[PDB]
Parts: C-alpha cells; structure tokens; sequence
C-alpha cells in the first residue's frame, strides 16, 4: 500500500517521484535523508524508515534509494516486491542503473511508473510484456496482459527452436574457525533461455527423489531438493498433484525453478590456512588448498581470498600454483588460480611486514571466501531427464542445457 | 524562459508543443514550480499524439491540488477521452480522473466511471476498478451514492482474472476503510 | 531574402485562417460545429469545457473552438482570446429570457481591447421554429449596427437542416481573405 | 565452446517410465 | 505418358488423406475435432447434422467429418461411407450404460461390405475422470482384437488437455502412408 514511489540519489535529491494515492505529502522526502543519516550514525538504520505517521520503506540501489512512502498499515513485503519488480524492469529497459539514465529516460520512465502501479496496487510487471506497450523510441495493450498467460507473448516465431538451459550450482559452506562446517547448503538454479516459435508448453522432467519414489524407482541417484521454487509459468497445481512440472517457457532468459537442499558431503575445496602473525614484527600465511572434488572436473578461475592485515605492507607470497596478489583496496590476499584440477594441492607461504606502532582500534577477522567455479560438475547429482516441448502446430525442438558448478556463500571462518 | 515556454506551448506547431511539454516535465522533475503555467498547458491538452497526452495528464495530476480552480477546464476533455476506441487512451483517462484530488471534479466523473465499469477491455475494467477505489477513498459518500459497490462485487464473479483480482483488491481497500 | 517558396505555396493555396465558437448554452453551437465538420446533427451533452475542431473549405483550414455558455464557463472565453483571429457568435432566438443574457455576454466579450481584429460573426441558430426572429429583428435587438470598428454579419442557419452554413462560410472567407 | 561446461541436449520425457 | 509433374509434387509433399469422425453423442467428438483444428476446448450444441473440417499436419490434409451420435443421425453414417478412406471411432468410457450402445453401433458400422479399406481408429474420449477405463479394458470390452482384416488402434485423448492427439495423428499417418 505505497503512497508515493520515488527514486532518490546519493546526495538526497529525488531523481524522480510518482505519487500513487496522494495521502503522503511530497515534502516528506526531504526528511528521509536526515532520518537515514541519523539511523546510520547510531546503528539503527533500517530499510524501512518512519517519519512520524509516514513510513519510508525502500531498498538501496546501485546509485539511488528507491524509497516508497506510505502512511497506512501497508504490506511491507508487497512494497519490497514492487520495488524489486521496478528495479528488474529498469535493468531490462536500461542497461545501467545510475543517475545517467534517470535524467535521460524520464519520458519513458514516467510512463512506465504510471503503467506499473495504479493507486498503489501494481498490475503489470513483465518487462517483455511491458515492452510492447511502453517504448522510448502507442498501440493497444497486448492481449497477454488481459489473458491468463502474462509471461509468454503469443505469435512469437523463430527460424529455429533452440532452448538453452543453465543448471548453475551454488556451493555455499559456512566453515567455523574450529575447522568444522556449520552451514553447508547447495541452492540449485535452473535458468533457461527459451527461443522457440509459438507458445510451447514445456514439460520439465528430472530425476527427483520424490518422483522416483512415486514411480517406484527410488533406488538410483536422485536429487533431494528440500525446497523447490517454481517460476510464474510453472503450474503450482500440477507440481502439487504428481510432481508434474508443466509450464509455458517465456521468450528470453528466465529462472524456471530454484532448488535448495542441504549438502552433507565434504567441501569441494578444503583450505588449511595458518596465521604466524608476530607481535608488530611480521606475519606468516601458511595457506594450503586441497581440492576434494573429482579429478575429472577442473575448477576454472579459482580465487581463494585470504584476508591479510589491513596495515600490512611490503608483503611477499611464496606459493606453488597460481598467482597471488594483494589488493590494498580490499585488504586481503587474492589466491587466484586459473585452472585447478580436481585433487590438486596448492601451498602458499605469505610473509608481510607490520608497523611498530599498534593500531588504534581493532579491525576484525573477515572470513576467507573461495571463488572456485568448476564447470560440467553437478555436486547435487541432479540430471535432467526430459523436456516435453509440445506445440499445437507441431515442431521438432532442440533443447539444450549445461551444468555449471560454482561457489556461493563458501566462506571459511578465520582464527 | 517562462514567457518563451508559454509562447511555444501556445503555438500551432506540434514539434514545438512537444518540446515545450518535455521541458515542462523536466522542470517539474528537476524541482521547478511549474504550477503557474497550468492554465497555459490546459489549451494544449486535446492532442492526437499519445506521447504529449500522457505528459499533460501527469502535469494535471501533479498540478491539480495546487490549482483546483484551474482544473475545472479538464472535465470535458476527460469525458471525451473516456470514450476513445483505443483501450490505452481510455485506461489513461480513467487513471488520471481518479488521480485528480479535486472535490468539484470527482462529482462529474461518476458517469465515466460507471461507463468504464462494464468495459469489455480487461485493461479498461482494471482501470475502472482502480478508479472506483480511488473515488471511494477520496469520497466514500460519492462512491456509495453512485452504487459502485454492486458493480465491484460483480467484478469478482466475472472473467478476466487480472481484472477480478483488481476488483477484489479495490473491494478490500474500500472495506478496509 | 527569397520568397520563392512562399509564392509556390500560395500558388496552390496557403492561407488557413481561424474561427471561434462562442455563445449561450444549448444555442446550437456544438451541433453547428458538428455539421460544419462532419455534416450530421450529433446530439452531445452540454459543453462543460470546450471543443476544438477544424473545417477544411475553400483551401482554408477554418479551425472552430466551441465554447460553452455555462455560467462557470462564461468568464473563461478570455482564455481563447489570445492568438485568436476570428470570432463567431451563436444567438438563441428561441430563448426570449436568455436573449438579454446573450446580448450582455456578447457586449462584455466585445468590450475588450485585445479582441479587436476579430470581425463579428452572428449566426442565427435554432432556425427551425416559428418563434425564431428574422435576420434583422435579432440584429436590431442586439444593436449590431452600433458596434463601431466591427464587421458583423447576421446569417440564419438551421441546425436540423444546415441551410445557410455555406453562405456564412463564404462570408467569413471573404472577410478574412482580401484576395482573388 | 563455452566456459562453465559445454551445453548438452536434453531428452523429451522419461522414456523408461512410459 | 510422363509423371514428371507428379514426382515434382511428391518431392515436397502431395498426399493428403482423409478421416472420419463418428461416435456417440457427447463423446468429445466435436471437442476433439475443434482441438485438432484450432487447439481449444470449444463448447458446442449437440450435432444435429454433421460437421466437416480439415487438419493440416505432416504435409497431409487430414479432413475430419464429425458425425453426431443422435438416434435420428445414427443411421445417417452410411451417407459419409461413400468416397471415405478413413474412420475414427470416439468411445464414451464415462457412460457405462451407453458403452453397449456405442459398441453395437460400431459393430453395425463395421459390418458393411463397402467400408473395408477404412482402418480402425479408436479414440478414448473423456480421459479426465477417474471412472474412465484404460487403453486395454475398453478395447477388451469392445472386442477390437476380434475385428478380422481391421487395423484398429486404441489411443487415449483428453478433451480438456489434448494429450495423445499427436500420437493418434502419427499413428493415422503411419497407417495411411506407407513411405519414408
Ligand atoms: N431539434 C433541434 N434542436 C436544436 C436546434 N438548434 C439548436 N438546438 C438545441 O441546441 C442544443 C445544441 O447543443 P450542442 O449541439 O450539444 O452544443 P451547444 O449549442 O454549444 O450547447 P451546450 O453544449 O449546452 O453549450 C441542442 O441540445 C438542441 O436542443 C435545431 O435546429 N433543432
Ligand atoms: N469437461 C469435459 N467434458 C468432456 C470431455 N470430453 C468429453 N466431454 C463432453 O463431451 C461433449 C462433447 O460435445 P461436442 O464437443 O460439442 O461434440 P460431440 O462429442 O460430438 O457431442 P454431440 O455434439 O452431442 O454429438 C461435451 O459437451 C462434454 O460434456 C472432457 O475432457 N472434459
Ligand atoms: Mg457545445
Ligand atoms: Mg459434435
């Protein structure tokens, strides 16, 4: 129940404002900046502000804060969803999200803001559907918005019917300083770029554990996805009935399903780091990386970030494989490895100086995060079984998909 | 500046009227009090181009409470635009009518709202459902007198699931207050 | 400078001209404008605001700006007085009580120092009932001959039939254009 | 070629489940 | 004689074929034909007469002639038996009392010496309720295996969903066309 959706800037200036109900005065935006400054300076800053009887709930963008003022007991989740949809629409329409496009795309920005939400209730949020009625370079609105299928425009025709899938894995490990992993969860991400002719009804089928148990084949390798979040095109009723994933893919790249299940296996990359930091004399970084993944998979672009001292200077790196560079901007040692074959072991011996004068305040111990990305390796073991592409006209589709294994929240707690 | 903008907006050339409208829109967004030129922009409102009509409607909505007296010269334009064959124009007119916080303007907007309540276009139906809720929030007595509750209730039991959801949301907002 | 382009444009017709549509409410102004533009007697609700249209005849774009006769819109005729070259007055001969009000409104609108080049254009609307006056009784009652420096012309036009519209258009063209 | 694993063709349905 | 034109036509597809749409009333025949032709579940009144349509798939014009299951139209199926190459039977598995009537009608229509080259085409209509039988119980009850010199194929098609229509069309094309 937002009252006025406005876009701020880094200096407190409102780049663009669009009131939807008019119950909140436009002058309340000026007090948002002082309120945010006071909250940040006292540790009480939150995404949802409160200027008397008006609440300023907004998120932080790349360069401006999309604060949406409200007065009644409006749904905070609804406001956040509307802000996320607006950000996604802006990203789809404008390649950059900064002040350079706010002051240059006002003619289309105002129209998009007016069409997106009326009276504080959003009605259209699909960038592909919205691009057929609001352009910066007007016909009647498309029937897709009025029709039930609001995520697949009818009449799309292509020379070929090729759909590219992307089974991107997210290996997140929360390893404590004692050496044990506390939060070790892998979140799947099935992103597909559907490019076909017409409005095909995709019938996604994988080796799900529940599906295998229902069919009676609960004995082979099945992915045990604890949480499965289907897209808007995916029919919730069909999935709830008999695990049938039937939905119409959209035109372009979109996220169909987002699996999320816990992982009880050993980490793909094991980092054994030591800190022989002398008392204002020197420091030693005996960091050893052990690859627990399969030898057939190579972790391309392996970047194990080792947090070095903030005031360290004149550092020396004695490693074995991969270039080690210290970035003063980040205040950490970037153990960058181009190719990391499975089962490899890289040993590094850091050595940096330290000023004689002790620091005035503590700096903390940021966790060590690895950036391993091993392609063609599915940690969860989930493999796509079938993709039922059915069209009324009748055509031979050529579906494709690739499995990518990367590191998500794979941080290692320091000592 | 102001005189030049007024002269450009009071000309017979569309290429200059569009430029004047864009400059006025940019000035308001840049933080310029352009409410003094609201009566001048009223003459250049009924235009065939949809690009300038949206800017004029936005300026009127943002310059309606500031100059309610000068907004009395837009009821006829709204009534004329509420019957355009293009669903987008009708939806924009319905949205602008409900967005104008004028006590003397919402009274005459009941007829267009009633006409657009039973609109065949689902976008027109959603715009009418939103405008009914906006009018009820602005004036509950006017909405009750217009008998929009019965029309809103029948919206849920009709086709157009997006329009049905919009009507349900409008009914919930009306019942919330 | 060169005026070859202007001469070429004028060789086939370049002048357009303008016109105004003012008068009392329910005086046939909207119907007259519809007949001039389309050619049919269209029934419309009272003009709360104003109607803007154009008529193409004799190679001149006769733009007509209909103005309502409402009390709240009577003082709004000064908005159209800026950048206005013509003015058409629609009388209501079927309203004896409103004849005085229409004459007073015309006198008030004719007593402005800004609207001086707009010639008088009196149209006898509602010329279908026996109670309608002639083309001289209405002018005599309104005192059109006492308008110094005003070129007024009384023409009777029937809203239902449309007779006399061509004569009025020809008179307006002759008053506006002073060429062959 | 493509970084992150070469794209592989997918099936149409579970042919072994009828 | 020369058959160059025939070869050129066949190089890009020349065979069209035919099809029949017979069965009991309210058996999904009209809905099945609408789905095959258009692709939507269209609600229509009972077929008092007949419906004639065509389907273009696999470069073959599959003309469908819907026939109602009315008592007054049951003996009228012999009119379409002349110049007919195909025949599609729509069963009603949701009508236990009408199953015997449908089987008797199919047996009567299958006992004609003129309709011999038309292969059997059993379509399991109304495949959306739990009471619908499988693809073998209905065939066993109808005795489709006892039809000597008849190429019958049972296919389950859902009127609301449309699944199995492509398989039935492919089977019909394979039965009609004996080429690569
Ligand atoms: N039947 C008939 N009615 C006429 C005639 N001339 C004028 N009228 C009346 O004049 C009115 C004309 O109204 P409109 O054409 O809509 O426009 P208007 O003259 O400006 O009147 P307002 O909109 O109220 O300002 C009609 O409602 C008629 O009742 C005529 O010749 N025949
Ligand atoms: N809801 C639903 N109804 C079905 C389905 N299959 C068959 N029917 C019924 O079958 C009837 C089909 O009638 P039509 O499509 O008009 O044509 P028909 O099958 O030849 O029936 P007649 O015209 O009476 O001969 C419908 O009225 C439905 O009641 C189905 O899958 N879902
Ligand atoms: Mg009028
Ligand atoms: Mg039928």
């Amino acid at each position: 129940s937002a009252s006025a959706v406005y876009v701020l800037d880094l200096k407190g200036k409102v780049l663009i404002c669009r009131n939807y109900r008019g119950d909140v005065d436009m002058s309340e935006v000026e007090h948002f900046m002082p309120i945010l400054m006071e909250k940040e300076e006292e540790g009480m800053l939150s995404p949802i502000l409160a200027h008397g009887g008006v609440r300023f709930m907004w998120i932080k963008h790349n360069n401006l804060y999309l604060v949406a003022t409200s007065k009644k007991n409006a749904c905070v989740s609804l406001v956040f969803s509307f802000l996320y949809k607006v950000v996604q629409v802006f990203s789809e329409y404008f390649k950059e999200l900064e002040e350079e496009s706010i002051r240059d795309n006002f003619v289309i920005i105002y129209e998009l803001l007016d069409e997106l939400m009326d009276f504080g209730y959003p009605q259209t949020t699909d960038s592909k559907i919205l691009q057929e009625y609001i352009t910066q370079e007007a016909p009647r609105p498309p029937a897709t918005v009025t029709n039930a299928v609001s995520w697949r425009s009818e009449g799309i025709k292509y020379r070929k019917n090729e759909v590219f899938l992307d089974v991107i894995e997210a290996v997140n490990l929360l390893v404590s300083a004692n050496g044990n992993v506390l939060r070790s969860e892998i979140v799947g991400s099935i992103k597909m770029r559907v490019f076909l002719s017409g409005m095909p009804e995709l019938r996604l089928g994988l080796n799900d554990k529940v599906l295998f148990d229902n069919t009676g084949r609960g004995k082979s390798k099945s992915v045990e996805l604890e949480d499965v979040k289907f897209h808007q095109c995916v029919r919730l009723s069909r999935f709830e009935n008999d695990r049938t994933i039937s939905f119409i893919p959209p035109d372009g790249e979109f996220e169909l399903m987002s699996y999320r299940l816990n992982t009880h296996v050993k980490p793909l990359i094991w980092i054994e780091s030591v800190i022989e930091k002398h008392s204002h004399s020197r420091i030693e970084y005996m960091v050893k990386a052990k690859s627990q993944f399969k030898r057939r998979s190579t972790a391309n672009n392996v970047e194990i970030h080792i947090p070095v001292p903030n005031d360290a200077d004149s550092p020396k790196f004695k490693t074995t494989v991969g270039s080690v560079k210290w970035v003063p901007e980040n205040s950490e040692i970037v153990w960058s490895v181009k190719s990391f074959p499975g089962g490899k072991e890289y040993l590094m011996r850091a050595h940096f100086g330290l000023p004689s004068v002790e620091a005035e305040d503590k700096e903390g111990k940021p966790p060590i995060s690895v950036k391993f990305e091993i392609p063609y390796f599915t940690t969860s073991g989930i493999q796509v079984r079938y993709l039922k592409i059915i069209e009324k006209s009748g055509y031979q589709a050529l579906p494709w998909v690739r499995y990518i294994t990367q590191n998500g929240d794979y941080q290692l707690r320091t000592q | 500046e102001i005189f030049e903008l007024k002269a450009e907006l009071n000309s017979d050339k569309k290429e200059k009227k569009k430029e004047a409208v864009k400059k006025v829109i940019a000035s308001m967004t840049v933080g310029k009090d352009v409410s003094a030129l609201f009566p001048d922009v009223v003459n250049c409102m009924q235009t065939d181009n949809l690009e300038l009509k949206k800017l004029v409607y936005l300026y009127l909505m943002n310059y309606a409470k500031s100059q309610p007296d000068m907004a009395i010269m837009a009821v006829n334009t709204f009534v004329k635009d509420c019957e355009d064959p293009n669903p987008l124009i009708r939806a924009l007119a319905v949205r602008t009518m409900g967005c104008i916080r004028v006590d003397k303007i919402t009274e005459y907007l009941c007829e267009p709202l009633r006409k657009c309540l039973k609109d065949e276009d689902p976008y027109v139906r959603k715009t009418a459902a939103v405008c009914v809720a906006k009018l009820h929030d602005i004036n509950a007595q006017l909405v009750e007198d217009q008998g929009f509750l019965d029309t809103l209730k029948d919206l849920i039991s009709d086709s157009n699931p997006m329009v049905v959801a919009n009507a349900v949301a409008a009914l919930s907002e009306i019942a919330e207050s | 400078g060169n005026i070859f382009a202007n001469l070429f444009k004028g060789l086939f017709g370049k002048k357009e001209m303008r016109i105004l549509m003012v008068g009392l409410d329910a005086a046939g102004k909207t119907t007259i404008l519809y007949k001039l533009k389309l050619g049919e007697i269209v029934t419309t609700i009272p003009t709360i605001g104003f109607n803007v249209e154009t008529v193409e005849y004799k190679n001149i774009s006769f733009t007509v700006w209909d103005v309502g006769g409402q009390d709240k819109i009577r003082p709004l005729w000064r908005h159209y007085f800026q950048n206005t070259q013509g003015l058409i007055f629609v009388v209501d001969s079927n309203d004896r009580e409103r004849v005085n009000e229409a004459r007073e409104e015309l006198m008030r609108m004719l007593a402005e120092d800004e609207l001086r080049d707009a010639v008088l254009l009196v149209f006898a609307n509602k010329q279908d009932l026996p109670n309608a006056m002639n083309a001289a009784e209405i002018t005599d009652k309104l005192g059109l001959h006492s308008l110094r420096h005003r070129n007024w012309y009384i023409q009777a036009t029937c809203a239902t039939s449309g007779d006399g519209l061509y004569e009025g258009l020809d008179w307006l063209s002759n008053q506006l254009r002073n060429q062959k | 070629d493509r970084k992150g694993g070469s794209y592989s063709q997918a099936a149409g349905s579970d042919s072994a489940q009828s």
